[PDB]
């Protein structure tokens, strides 16, 4: 029941949404700014280490629970 | 365009579901009036942006966006808008005096994602809503969204594996959020594909029902992909309903 570990690709925090790719080597996943868990962030950076599941909705693969390292 | 007495029910016959037409994942702010003036524009505004680009969109002459004023009393139907937070917030307004309002809302606790908020209706102070877009209802109710030629099954086509499918010829314009292309046929479970990039574009020339979505199929660098582009309501015949778009289309 692990979490992915993966890269934010890049993150457009002015539009709240990117993409993390997984460390499993599968599709770019789709992150949201809802997804990331609260703490005064709502932005991530390009590059960085983060941990998350994957939810599989209509409109693709998207990030849930989203931690930075 | 619809009635005030109709967004009335609207909100109501809301209050406590999830309002997810997609989009981004679970009941978010903007998806709950997205999806409300959609309805009441009888599908001639589709909002795009997050809530706080809400007042930048065109109305097509549908309604009128007002500064949030210490005299404007907020009314039955009005949007409310707040526009200095990052993302922003948006409300559909039930009632108003110049002391408070009240609202139904979603993601006003944070609870959208998890999906342990639903639409709610809350009271609030004036406690960040900076704008109100206000409709220009119609003085009678109005079903022209609910009889339009997009809400009509019509004549489909179907192979063994329960697809429904025609043949159209058209451009698709996606929206503000990315979709996630699938390789060769319109299946959430096809896990091969591409990001379909916000803004991008593509000619298409087959639509299908398939999996609780209408999906667009087109040929790109030698790969026919299909793309899912709106929600099916899962059913035929006088039934059939489709919900509001993912993209502009034309
Ligand atoms: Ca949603």
């Amino acid at each position: 029941m692990a979490k992915i570990k993966g890269q934010v690709k890049w993150f457009n925090e002015s539009k709240g949404f990117g993409f993390i790719t997984p460390a499993d080597g599968s599709k770019d996943v789709f992150v949201h700014f809802s997804a990331i868990q609260g703490n005064g962030f709502k932005t991530l950076a390009e590059g960085q280490n983060v941990e998350f599941e994957i939810q599989d909705g209509q409109k693709g693969p998207a990030a849930v629970n989203v931690t930075a390292i | 365009m619809k009635s005030q007495q109709q967004a009335k029910e609207w909100i109501y016959k809301h209050e406590g579901t999830g309002v997810d037409f997609d989009g981004a994942y679970g009941f978010q702010c903007m998806d709950l009036a997205v999806a409300y003036v959609y309805y009441i524009t009888d599908g001639k505004v589709r909002m795009w942006g997050n809530a706080k680009d809400a007042i930048n969109n065109d109305f097509k002459g549908l309604a009128t966006v007002y500064e949030n004023t210490p005299s404007f009393k907020p009314q039955l139907g009005d949007v409310a808008v707040y526009t200095n937070s990052q993302y922003g917030h948006i409300q559909c307004v039930i009632s108003g005096n110049l002391d408070y309002y009240t609202c139904l809302e979603q993601n006003w606790l944070g609870g959208g994602f998890d999906g342990w908020e639903k639409a709610t209706i809350r009271t609030h102070y004036y406690d960040g809503v900076t704008h109100f877009i206000r409709p220009k209802f119609s003085a009678s109710n109005s079903n022209v969204l609910e009889t339009s030629k997009v809400n009509t099954f019509g004549n489909w086509k179907q192979n063994q594996y329960g697809t429904y499918y025609r043949n159209e010829n058209a451009t698709f314009t996606c929206g503000f959020l990315p979709i996630f292309a699938r390789v060769g046929s319109p299946k959430l479970s096809e896990p091969n594909g591409y990001w379909f990039q916000p803004n991008g574009y593509t000619p298409y020339d087959e639509v299908c029902l398939s999996d609780g979505l209408v999906w667009i199929g087109y040929n790109w660098q030698g790969t026919r992909y299909y793309l899912p582009v709106r929600q099916w309501n899962g059913k035929t015949g006088n039934s059939y309903s489709i919900g509001l778009p993912w993209g502009v289309f034309s």
